[PDB]
């Protein structure tokens, strides 16, 4: 019944792949050392 | 599902609580649920207080406020409030944790389990807000409770072992109370105080026999009129002067917490007598006054005159007098000179601080309390480095006078913002108009134009 | 005529859960690149070399300390480009060297310019007045008075605010120290605007919200509003009563109410963007001349006005070794302005 | 509504997180990987705790010069021996 | 630059020798120092009498020489003012009198090491910022 | 009718042109009591010992102020929290001298204000409304306590509290950043949250609305005419404001329901605002902002500076500076 890629579904992922990505980023920098 | 939905019950979920107001036997349980979500707090808190807990260093130092509240009633510490025995922080703890249980359970029953109404299941337990009688009753019955609870305090004072006493010749120490001051001028001039400087209202009660004897005089009291609103029913006067509905008696308590939470603030932060500073930490007019205390007993000791030395605005570097004439430490900590402690009282004389007890009679545990208490002033950040705004990290450190003043003050803030939200309701609904003005009847259509 | 551009004109248009317009071609990349570079700058990039100072959560800063720095004052207001000579098409150096800070404060001001485009196009479309891209212009004379004409005026992008929680902070505490930027009268005329705003806000929510018409049955009085009815759903002439006997004067026309709501805010956040403008060329209401003439003659003359000075005069010292390091400013202990003890 | 599938319908749909059970750990690893292999510092420049100074030096590494501004940080770099 | 052995190498006394710590030896002195002493101490200065900081070159014009692992273990068991006339146990934190400064109950000579190590350690990571007060912060 | 009931209905009078009620019988004499002092005060008053030192610092136009450097400076602090009427002063010389005239004014704006609010409810009681404007005032009247009461009672002096000035104002907000690091506080975060949120949904409000006004009127004169005080119909069409800011946006980011809408615009800014008074308030009792001052260390243990190190160093320059002779230890404890 309903498309599955629109622009909404573009608009969605450039901000939530990064978002995710980066927060697994930031998580491993949490157990860095000096 | 009775009243469980907003089509029902009128409330919408966010105001689900509301739900309750004329379901006695759910709201008993919301009531009871509650009162063991309190009770499991305190048996939890204090085990992990416990646990955390390095007898050598002072409670301060250790983010305690529990450990020092059973600490102050005179268990498990001896002279100069050393810890000698940990086994009854753990009793109150566990009894307390273990309690909730029931009370927990007690609660979900009569929650969802018993029955939603209780007027249908007795009349004793029954109750209808608008009942003047039953109210007060209920009111009296809880009133007898408190009154037995300041008794309880009383008979640790007296016949358990005592309180500590912060006072006690000797550095402080646990001490039965034998004489309780029961001269009602004097419990009662307590109450009419000024509570601005050098008066402080009831925050100045600074000796333990005031202490016992005040919760003889409230325990006789609230036993007194808890039988009294048994056996009465409110009179005219005071039927016509407030609203009776099960909203408008929780905005009277609210108010009423509001206040008492105020008063706790300050208590907390200026009373070093029931808070001692043995166990909190210094007050922040102590730790002010003590640095004073540092810095004349360091310059008297390389040959300083403190008496005459003379301060680049004219007035003593050392000692002042304050406007009364009364010779008080200088610098900045002039404004605290109503400070009163047990390391400083030996060194006043009729006239305040007296210069040749100054010279002659400082003696080395007076000089360690100052130091100890100039460097755990309770000054610090969010995050827990002690100090100024400007230090650098390396302390961890709170006081817990912080602590406790700061969140009683958010706390009676909002409270005081409930009672106003509820009072006015309670007013708006018990005349009508709480969901908004009739259209065909609107009050102001009705009156006379101003101009 | 049915091209190809109104063919794209169709497709811009279509009615999706995100309207795109022609605006969109310029918004949409350039406000996710300004917040991209953002979120990238913060997470992973250093200021070591531009201002001594870590500022990203791979150094070890959080929330509050990190930003994208300004570059350092040796750029100038140099554009910064990747390509540029500075860089010179070197993405990791372009990084050290604060080419993030251009970035977004340039893709960041095309950005707030496609969002203003954007609300003219959809008023255009749905038939309404422009009046909201009208009141945006007061967030970009901001955005472009202390982001682009400030720094311009000074001597480097250096200067300008770095984008971070904390470096706003020391933003705040450098226009105190330098500029004295409390005693000027634009900056007073938009915290009356910024304050006199959030005091209309409230009023205004909580007048409504008291003054509703018993429209439903239920203890929750928000399901008795349609949004097609014709009624006003508070009493606007109960409320007049109410702030008549309260206050003394009151609202009575609900369109000036409402035109006063958008033009308290919007003027206050212009008139702050003046005074920056002149704080570009550091013309400052620093002093009052006819106080300091009375001070400097007069030993025993104070007001909180020189009370103020020193406390700018302690910030200048103590703070601009450390916050200026390309200046190389050696002040030695002695030199240092400080009362008695502290 | 605008036509695009409402979003309570897909994130409750099972073929929403078969595919999401997968994409999103994924992405959540190369993120922790791009850290955790040093990839990151290299990428931006960033120096690593013991990249700040040299062993006894204690000044800055600031650029002072616009376009010689690249060299100045190359021969910063160098010098950490 | 990293916390290296030539960092961590100090004076064990007037004469010459050096001793060399370990890096867990340089964190237990510092989290040691926090717990016992930095409430006075914080940064090298004194907060309670801040005419005496512990910079090196002030331990070294203590009499007796303080600037040395032996001159700092001992100052922790029996301090005395700077000139070495007088005995401070009663006023300054020691193990001779860890009964009136209960913190000092649970040290061991292997932490009065570790402790000593740490002040003589910081001032060759901090420079000026050790005992040098807001100025340098 | 005695006179006694006739006096009641006079004062609860919903025909007055201001109304009284019980709390205006407080809020009256009070408020004009403040006020006169407050007038005379700034004109005329003689230069107060703010801080105790004997050093009186010049706050009225006729000792050389100007509107923006004028003030009613704080009581002295040789005072602290000590009450001040002038029957405990020798003289008025002495009661002006040491700062009477602040504590006057600030205990009777505050009783005036708090009296405020329950006129507040109280006029919306006499005429049927719903009873919460009073609550949002609370936002505000909680400010004035924090730093008028809250703040000196934890400092111990009424000479900490705010100045009644344009500069002294200025002069609290920065010897505040010294010494509690307030913009590092999340309290005050949320306070600025609470203001500037508040003007942008007071623009935003005023162009929606204004922006769907229904043309009832030529262009040659105000569109406000297109409106009648007490009509019956609404004076815009909110279907297209909402239209329009649904696609501005997304449809589900923008308000329908102009009930909920105005509590929105009520409780943000007034929430933010308390806040803002407790941060005033717990930082009286010295629970201070985030300290990450030498938070980050490198590989050795060198300082790596953050932008918190240097706001610490503002601070400090502020912190030597402030009440340059009043210290004469080292830390400044309160
Ligand atoms: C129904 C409502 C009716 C209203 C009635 C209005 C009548 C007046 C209201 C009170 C005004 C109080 C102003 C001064 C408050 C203050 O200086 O309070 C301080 C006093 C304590 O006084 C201090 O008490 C001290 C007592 O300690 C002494 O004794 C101790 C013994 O251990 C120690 O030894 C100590 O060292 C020694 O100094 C000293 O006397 C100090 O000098 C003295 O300042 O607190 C106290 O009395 C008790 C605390 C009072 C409450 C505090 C006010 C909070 C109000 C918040 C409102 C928010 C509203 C928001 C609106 C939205
Ligand atoms: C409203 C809504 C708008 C919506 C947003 C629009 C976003 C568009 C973005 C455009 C960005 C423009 C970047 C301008 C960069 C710049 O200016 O860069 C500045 C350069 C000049 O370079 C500077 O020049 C200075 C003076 O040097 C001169 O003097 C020196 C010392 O004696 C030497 O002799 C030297 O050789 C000589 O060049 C210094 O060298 C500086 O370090 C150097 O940065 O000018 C130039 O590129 C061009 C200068 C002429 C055009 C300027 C007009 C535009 C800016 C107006 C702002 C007025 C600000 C004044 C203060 C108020
Ligand atoms: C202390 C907090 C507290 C307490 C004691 C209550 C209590 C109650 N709420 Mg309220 N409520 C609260 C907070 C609380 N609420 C909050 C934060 C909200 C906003 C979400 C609401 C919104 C709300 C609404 C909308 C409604 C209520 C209703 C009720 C009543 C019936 C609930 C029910 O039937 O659920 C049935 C739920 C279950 C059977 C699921 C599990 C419930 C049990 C009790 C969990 C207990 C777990 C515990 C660990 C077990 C310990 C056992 C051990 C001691 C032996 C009950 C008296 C209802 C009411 O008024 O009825 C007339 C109602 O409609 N509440
Ligand atoms: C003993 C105290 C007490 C009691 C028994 C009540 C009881 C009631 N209140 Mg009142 N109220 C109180 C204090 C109290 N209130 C206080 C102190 C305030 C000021 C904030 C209010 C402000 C208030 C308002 C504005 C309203 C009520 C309403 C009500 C009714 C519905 C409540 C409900 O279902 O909420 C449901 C519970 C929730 C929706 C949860 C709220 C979640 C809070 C905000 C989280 C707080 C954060 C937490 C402390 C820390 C963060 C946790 C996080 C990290 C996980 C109920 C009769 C409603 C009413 O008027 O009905 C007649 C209503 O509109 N109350
Ligand atoms: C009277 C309340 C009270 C007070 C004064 C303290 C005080 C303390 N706690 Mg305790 N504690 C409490 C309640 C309290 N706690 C409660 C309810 C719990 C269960 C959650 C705990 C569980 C607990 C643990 C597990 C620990 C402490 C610790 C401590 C110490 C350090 C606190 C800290 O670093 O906070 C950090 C500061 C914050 C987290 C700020 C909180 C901000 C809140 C969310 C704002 C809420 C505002 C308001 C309520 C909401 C209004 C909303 C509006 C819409 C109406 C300090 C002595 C630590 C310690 O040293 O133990 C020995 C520790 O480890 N506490
Ligand atoms: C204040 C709290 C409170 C109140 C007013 C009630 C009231 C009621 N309960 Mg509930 N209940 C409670 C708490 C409460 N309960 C708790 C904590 C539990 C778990 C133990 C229960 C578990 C419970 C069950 C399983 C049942 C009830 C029932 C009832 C109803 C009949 C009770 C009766 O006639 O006993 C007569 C009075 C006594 C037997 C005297 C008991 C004296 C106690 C046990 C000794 C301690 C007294 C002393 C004051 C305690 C101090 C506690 C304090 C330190 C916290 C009545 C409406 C019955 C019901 O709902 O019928 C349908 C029922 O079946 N209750
Ligand atoms: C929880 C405690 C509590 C509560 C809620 C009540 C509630 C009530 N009492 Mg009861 N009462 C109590 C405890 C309580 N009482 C105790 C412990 C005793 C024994 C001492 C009494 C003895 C008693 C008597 C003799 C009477 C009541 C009456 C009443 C009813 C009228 C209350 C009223 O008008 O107060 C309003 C308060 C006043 C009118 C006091 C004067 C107003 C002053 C100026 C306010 C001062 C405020 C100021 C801020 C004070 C700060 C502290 C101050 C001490 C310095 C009300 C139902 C009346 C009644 O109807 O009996 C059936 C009544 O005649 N009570
Ligand atoms: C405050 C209650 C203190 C605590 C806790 C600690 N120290 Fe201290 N220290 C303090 C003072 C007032 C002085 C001066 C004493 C004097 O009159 O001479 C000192 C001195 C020292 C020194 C000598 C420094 C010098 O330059 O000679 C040292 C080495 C020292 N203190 C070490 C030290 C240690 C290791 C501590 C934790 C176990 C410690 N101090 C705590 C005040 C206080
Ligand atoms: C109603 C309701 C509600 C509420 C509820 C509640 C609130 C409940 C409560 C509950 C509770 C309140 C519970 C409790 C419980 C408890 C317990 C269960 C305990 C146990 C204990 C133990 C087991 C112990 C142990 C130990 C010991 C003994 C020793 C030491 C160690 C230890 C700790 C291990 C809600 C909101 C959800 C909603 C719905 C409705
Ligand atoms: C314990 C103690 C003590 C004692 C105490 C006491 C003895 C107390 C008492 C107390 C009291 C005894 C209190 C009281 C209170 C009261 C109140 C708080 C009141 C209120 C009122 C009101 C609120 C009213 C209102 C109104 C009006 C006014 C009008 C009409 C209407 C109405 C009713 C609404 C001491 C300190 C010694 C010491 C320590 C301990
Ligand atoms: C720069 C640049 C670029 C770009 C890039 C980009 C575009 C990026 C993006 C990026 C991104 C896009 C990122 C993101 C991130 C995100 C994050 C990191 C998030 C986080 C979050 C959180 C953490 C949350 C939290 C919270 C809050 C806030 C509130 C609510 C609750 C919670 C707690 C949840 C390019 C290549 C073109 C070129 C070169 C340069
Ligand atoms: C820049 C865009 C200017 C429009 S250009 C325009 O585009 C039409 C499509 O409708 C063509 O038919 C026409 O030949 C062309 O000149
Ligand atoms: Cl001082």
């Amino acid at each position: 019944s309903y498309p599955i890629f629109t622009v909404r579904w573009v608009a969605v992922h450039t901000l939530a792949v990064p978002t995710i990505f980066f927060l697994g980023a930031i998580a491993a920098m949490q157990f860095i050392q000096r | 599902a009775t009243n469980r939905d907003q089509e029902s019950s009128g409330f919408a979920w966010w105001a689900g609580n509301a739900r309750l107001i004329n379901l006695s036997g759910k709201l008993l349980g919301a009531h009871v649920a509650h009162a063991g979500l309190i009770v499991f707090w305190a048996g939890a808190m204090t085990l992990f207080e416990l646990a955390h807990f390095i007898p050598e260093k002072p409670m301060y130092e250790q983010g305690l406020i529990l450990i020092p509240h059973i600490a102050t009633l005179g268990w498990g510490v001896g002279p100069g409030g050393e810890v000698v025995d940990t086994f009854p922080f753990f009793v109150v703890g566990v009894v307390h944790l273990i309690s909730s249980a029931v009370l927990g359970f007690g609660g979900v029953y009569h929650a969802i389990r018993g029955p939603e109404t209780l007027e249908e299941y007795s009349s004793f337990f029954g109750y209808d807000w608008k009942d003047k009688n039953k109210m007060t009753t209920i009111l009296g019955f809880h009133l007898i409770v408190l009154g037995i609870g300041a008794l309880l305090l009383v008979a640790k004072a007296m016949f358990f072992g005592g309180l500590y006493d912060t006072w006690a010749p000797g550095g402080g120490d646990v001490r039965v109370i034998t004489n309780p001051t029961l001269d009602p001028r004097v419990i009662f001039g307590y109450l009419l105080k000024s509570p601005f400087g050098g008066e402080g209202w009831i925050v100045s009660v600074n000796n333990l026999e005031d202490v016992v004897g005040g919760h003889i005089w409230i325990g006789l009291i609230c036993i007194a009129g808890g039988i009294w609103h048994i056996l009465t029913t409110p009179f005219g006067w005071a039927r016509r002067a407030f609203i009776w509905s099960g909203e408008a008696y929780l905005s009277y308590s609210l108010g009423a917490l509001s206040m008492m939470g105020f008063i706790a603030t300050c208590f907390v932060w200026f009373n070093n007598t029931v808070y001692p500073s043995e166990f909190y930490g210094p007050t922040g007019p102590e730790a002010s006054q003590a640095q004073a205390m540092t810095f004349l007993i360091r310059d008297q000791k390389l040959g300083a005159n403190v008496g005459s030395a003379q301060g680049p605005t004219g007035l003593g570097k050392y000692l002042m007098r304050s406007p009364t004439g009364e010779i008080i430490f200088g610098g900045e900590t002039m404004r605290f000179w109503d400070f009163r402690g047990p390391w400083l009282e030996p060194l006043r004389g009729p006239n305040g601080l007296d210069l040749n007890k100054i010279k002659n009679d400082i003696q080395p545990w007076q000089e360690r309390r100052a130091a100890e208490y100039m460097t755990h002033a309770p000054l610090g950040s969010l995050n827990s480095v002690g100090g100024v705004a400007t230090e650098i990290n390396s302390v961890n450190f709170v006081s817990p006078r912080s602590w406790l003043a700061t969140s009683h003050f958010v706390l009676a803030f909002f409270f005081l913002v409930g009672h106003l939200w509820h009072a006015g309701r309670a007013r708006a609904a018990a005349a009508g108009f709480e969901k908004g003005i009739d259209r065909e009847s609107e009050p102001v259509l009705s009156m006379p134009s101003l101009d | 005529e049915r091209g190809w551009f109104d063919i794209l004109d169709d497709w811009l248009k279509r009615d999706r859960f995100v309207f795109v317009g022609w605006s969109g071609i310029l918004l949409f990349p350039c406000a996710y690149l300004a917040l991209g570079g953002w979120l990238t700058g913060t997470t992973f990039v250093t200021s070591w070399y531009t201002h001594g100072l870590a500022s990203s959560y791979l150094e070890g800063c959080n929330f509050l300390t990190v930003a994208v720095s300004t570059p350092a004052n040796s750029m100038g207001h140099s554009l910064l480009l990747l390509w540029g000579p500075e860089a010179q098409g070197d993405f990791t150096r372009w990084c050290q060297l604060g080419g993030l800070w251009t970035f977004i404060a340039l893709h960041g001001a095309f950005g707030l310019i496609g969002f203003m485009l954007r609300q003219f196009e959809i008023a255009r479309l749905v038939g309404v007045r422009p009046y909201n891209a009208i009141a945006f212009s007061a967030p970009i004379a901001v955005f472009v008075s202390v982001f682009l004409i400030y720094p311009l005026g000074q001597s480097s992008w250096f200067f300008a605010p770095s984008f971070g929680v904390a470096a706003i902070f020391r933003f705040l505490l450098f226009f105190q120290g330098f500029h004295n930027w409390t005693l000027n009268p634009f900056h007073m005329m938009g915290v009356a605007g910024v304050l006199g705003g959030a005091l209309l806000c409230a009023i205004h929510g909580a007048t409504v919200e008291n003054t509703l018409f018993q429209d439903g049955e239920g203890a929750s009085t928000f399901r008795a509003f349609n949004p097609t009815q014709a009624e006003e759903t508070y009493s606007m002439v109960t409320a007049n009563r109410f702030w008549s006997q309260i206050f003394g004067i009151a609202f009575s026309n609900k369109r000036w109410l409402h035109f006063f709501m958008l033009f308290v805010p919007v003027t206050g956040l212009w008139m702050s963007a003046i005074g920056v403008v002149g704080l570009a060329l550091n013309l400052r209401s620093y002093d009052f001349i006819s106080q300091e003439i009375r001070a400097a003659e007069d030993p025993e003359f104070e007001t909180f006005y020189t009370k103020n000075l020193l406390l700018n005069e302690g910030i200048r010292a103590w703070m601009a070794p450390q916050d200026q390091p390309h200046e190389n400013f050696v002040f030695p202990e002695e030199v240092l302005p400080r009362g008695n003890a502290l | 509504t605008t036509g695009e599938r409402p979003f309570s319908d897909i994130i409750t749909s099972v073929r929403y997180w078969v595919i999401h059970s997968i994409t999103i750990p994924a992405l959540f690893i190369a993120g922790w990987l791009f850290v955790s292999t040093g990839l990151a510092y290299d990428v931006f420049g960033t120096p690593r705790p013991d990249s700040y100074y040299a062993q006894e030096q204690r000044s800055i590494p600031l650029v002072t010069d616009r376009f010689e501004a690249k060299q100045q940080v190359e021969t910063f770099l160098e010098q950490l021996k | 630059a990293e916390l290296t052995p030539e960092v961590l190498t100090v004076p064990l006394n007037s004469e010459g020798k050096t001793i060399t710590l370990t890096e867990k030896q340089y964190l237990e002195g510092k989290r040691l120092f926090q717990y016992a002493c930095a409430s006075c101490h914080v940064g090298g200065i004194t907060k309670t009498n801040p005419s005496l900081d512990l910079r090196t070159e002030t331990l070294a014009l203590a009499t007796p020489p303080r600037d040395n692992i032996e001159g700092l273990v001992d100052y922790m068991k029996n301090p005395t003012t700077y000139d070495g006339e007088q005995e401070i146990a009663e006023v300054h934190p020691s193990l001779r009198s860890a009964d009136i400064f209960p913190k000092m109950r649970n040290l061991t000579e292997k932490d009065l090491v570790a402790i000593a190590g740490h002040i003589l350690v910081e001032p060759k990571i901090l420079g000026d910022k050790w005992g040098g007060g807001k100025v340098y912060y | 009718a005695n006179l006694w009931e006739r006096f009641c209905n006079w004062v609860t009078s919903t025909d007055n042109r201001l109304y009284v009620g019980w709390f205006g019988v407080i809020m009256i004499p009070t408020l004009l009591a403040a006020t006169i002092c407050f007038v005379i005060a700034f004109i005329a008053a003689p230069p107060v010992d703010i801080d105790g030192i004997r050093e009186p610092v010049s706050g009225s136009l006729l000792y050389g102020n100007n509107i923006i450097t004028g003030a009613v400076v704080p009581s002295s602090n040789a005072i602290g929290l000590h009450f001040y009427p002038i029957w405990e002063a020798a003289s008025l010389d002495e009661w002006l001298y040491n700062g009477g005239p602040y504590q006057l004014i600030i205990f009777h704006f505050l009783l005036g204000a708090s009296c405020y609010m329950g006129r507040q409810w109280e006029l919306s009681y006499r005429l049927g409304m719903r009873p919460w404007i009073c609550v949002a005032y609370s936002a505000p009247l909680a400010s004035a306590f924090a730093v008028f009461l809250i703040y000196p009672i934890g400092q111990g002096s009424f000479s900490d509290g705010m100045p009644l000035g344009i500069s002294g104002t200025f002069n609290f907000m920065i010897v505040f950043q010294a010494e509690h690091n307030i913009l590092m506080h999340p309290f005050h975060q949320l306070g600025v949250a609470g203001v500037f949120g508040g003007a942008l949904f007071c623009a935003m409000h005023g162009s929606l609305v204004t922006s769907s006004l229904i043309r009832e009127t030529t262009e040659t004169e105000s569109a406000n005419y297109g409106y009648k005080f007490g009509q019956e119909e609404e004076t815009y069409n909110i279907v297209a404001a909402h239209g329009y800011f649904g696609r501005l946006i997304f449809q589900y980011a923008s308000f329908n329901n102009s009930r909920s809408l105005h509590f929105f615009l009520a409780a943000w800014p007034v929430v933010g605002v308390w806040f803002a008074a407790l941060g005033i308030s717990t930082m009286a009792f010295n629970l201070n902002g985030f300290n990450f001052n030498h938070s980050v260390i490198d590989a050795k243990g060198n300082v790596i500076n953050t932008w918190a190190d240097i706001i610490n160093r503002a601070n400090l320059g502020m912190e030597v500076m402030h009440e340059r002779n009043a210290h004469n230890f080292p830390l400044d404890l309160a």
